[PDB]
């Protein structure tokens, strides 16, 4: 092990190659609910080898070690040091694509990744998206019970805050928030409580009418991103676009 | 605790049914039930499965916790030998694991031990099943198919809550029986709906009007569908707590 890259997520080499890997030495009711969920999903879907989801290599066991592929940096470090004027125009269009791609993946396998944050999203040297930390992730069957605590404060979709039942649109919320943060290299919504947070939001999207209840350039964006971003932050979650419907939207048609 | 409601992405997207069909092919079809087994038998399973189901029913767990535990258990019992004694430790670990995955409030070690081996032996047995399967624990459960099959069948969306409750229940009890363990998740599920629609007389078509389309949808013959219905209804009917 060398230098920590996550609060505990290490970084080391191996006896096979001194190649780069990420180590997650999980400190252990038996095995923590979350890591069992995380791994279970990742091994379930792994043979599909999707471009946009980190690979896992092994597990072993008192202490526990969880071994992944290494990535250059998290999108957090990226945005915090990308030469002015920050992430370029089209690099932005591109990572939005891969994000919505690895998330079109996921949802189609009835999986929801409800912990979408730039701390979690990864970026390989070649500038490719790798989604990580699948602790809060699980298969969505129907009529199944739900905790009331997913996503870090700043990326939490409304309806979650409103203590309603969530679903997939929870992923698209954070997306149209990371879409936002990317342009303006700082978190778009920075509350302090579930109620402050619902405010920072509600004093932007505006007052949802009686039907949707259980300036935006204001906050350097294309005319087209600003329909996508509005589509991913429509209050009503049965109105929020789907990653599939979004991948096809006009903001994207000009692309590598 | 609030419940997952309809989600077009996750239930009405046609490629969800497709991908279920696919990942269904990632659990290699069992040759015979518990082949690798020298001591315990299928008889020993219907019992333990019956306790397990009850344990899942009595503690009000999500409908998809018992299919996963049955899946885990069988799988573990291809790659490891188990005694007639430990056979209960094992099945109690499967519920421990399966709950942690598919349900928001897991069974605990206390609840699983206080009524049954020690609090450590069980944990070590969670370990042993975790290793043996190399932590590849999730699976495609017969339960996963109900709603996508309801969408596919153009069943009026508002009949889904009752049908989900009825059929997932009929399904889970069948899964106790041996001969249901061979059938493919999609098919076990199709039987569920038909066995159910027949019974309740839900405002659908009559069930035979879903046979030729469930054929189309799952890609089996209208005979395999009928047999899978019959087989399932029968396995339902074979439920008996006094077997314990
Ligand atoms: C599985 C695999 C990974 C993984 C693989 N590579 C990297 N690479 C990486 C990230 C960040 C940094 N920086 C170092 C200086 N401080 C700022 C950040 C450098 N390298 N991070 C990974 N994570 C992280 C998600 C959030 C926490 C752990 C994973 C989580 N699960």
């Amino acid at each position: 092990c060398v230098a920590e890259i996550g609060e505990k997520v290490f970084k080391a080499r191996d006896l096979k190659n001194g190649r780069f890997v990420a180590l997650k030495r999980v400190r252990v009711e038996g095995m923590p609910l979350s890591t069992i969920r995380e791994v279970a999903v990742l091994r379930h879907l792994e043979t599909f080898e999707h471009p946009n989801v980190v690979r896992l290599f092994d597990v072993c066991t008192t202490k526990l070690t969880l071994v992944f592929e290494h990535v250059d940096q998290d999108l957090t470090t990226y945005l915090d040091k990308v030469p002015e004027p920050g992430v370029p125009t089209e690099t932005i269009k591109d990572m939005m694509f891969q994000l919505l791609r690895g998330l079109d993946f996921l949802h189609s396998h009835r999986v929801v990744h409800r912990d979408l944050k730039p701390q979690n999203i990864l970026v390989t040297s070649s500038g490719q998206i790798k989604l990580a930390d699948f602790g809060l992730a699980r298969i969505y069957s129907f009529q199944m019970a739900l905790t009331s605590v997913v996503v870090t404060l700043w990326y939490r979709a409304p309806e979650v805050l409103l203590q309603s039942s969530y679903a997939t649109p929870v992923d698209l919320w954070s997306v149209g928030c990371i879409f936002a943060e990317m342009f303006r290299r700082k978190p778009l919504f920075r509350g302090s409580s579930d109620v402050d947070q619902l405010g920072k939001i509600l004093d932007v999207i505006g007052l949802p009418g009686e039907e949707d209840w259980p300036p935006i350039e204001k906050f350097d964006i294309d005319e087209l991103g600003k329909d996508l971003l509005l589509k991913c932050l429509t209050f009503n979650p049965a109105k929020r676009i789907s990653a599939y419907s979004a991948l096809s939207h006009p903001y994207f048609q000009d692309l590598e | 605790l609030n419940r997952a409601k309809i989600d077009s992405t996750t239930m009405k997207d046609p490629r969800v049914l497709n991908n279920l069909k696919l990942r269904e092919l990632l659990l290699p079809k069992f040759t015979s039930l518990w082949e690798i087994q020298t001591e315990v038998t299928v008889d020993n399973r219907t019992i333990l499965l019956t306790w397990m189901h009850l344990l899942c029913e009595s503690f009000e767990l999500d409908k998809s916790v018992f299919p996963l535990s049955v899946s885990i258990l069988d799988r573990y019992l291809c790659k490891k030998q188990g005694t007639k004694k430990t056979l209960q430790k094992i099945g109690a670990a499967c519920v421990l694991i399966g709950s942690k995955i598919r349900t928001v409030k897991p069974m605990t070690v206390s609840k699983l031990t206080y009524l049954s081996f020690t609090n450590l032996e069980l944990i070590n047995q969670e370990k042993d099943i975790l290793e043996a399967l190399k932590w590849d624990t999730e699976a495609v459960l017969a339960t996963d198919f109900l709603i996508p099959l309801c969408n596919a069948l153009k069943i009026p969306e508002d009949l889904w809550p009752q049908l989900y409750e009825a059929a997932s229940t009929t399904i889970c009890k069948a899964l106790i029986q041996p001969n249901i363990a061979l059938l493919s998740p999609g098919l076990i599920c199709a039987g569920g709906l038909l066995t159910t629609i027949e019974t309740d007389n839900t405002n659908c078509r009559p069930w035979t009007c879903y046979l030729e389309d469930l054929s189309s949808i799952l890609n089996f013959s209208t005979n395999t569908v009928r047999t899978v219905k019959d087989q399932v209804s029968e396995a339902f009917s074979l439920y008996d707590l006094e077997i314990l």
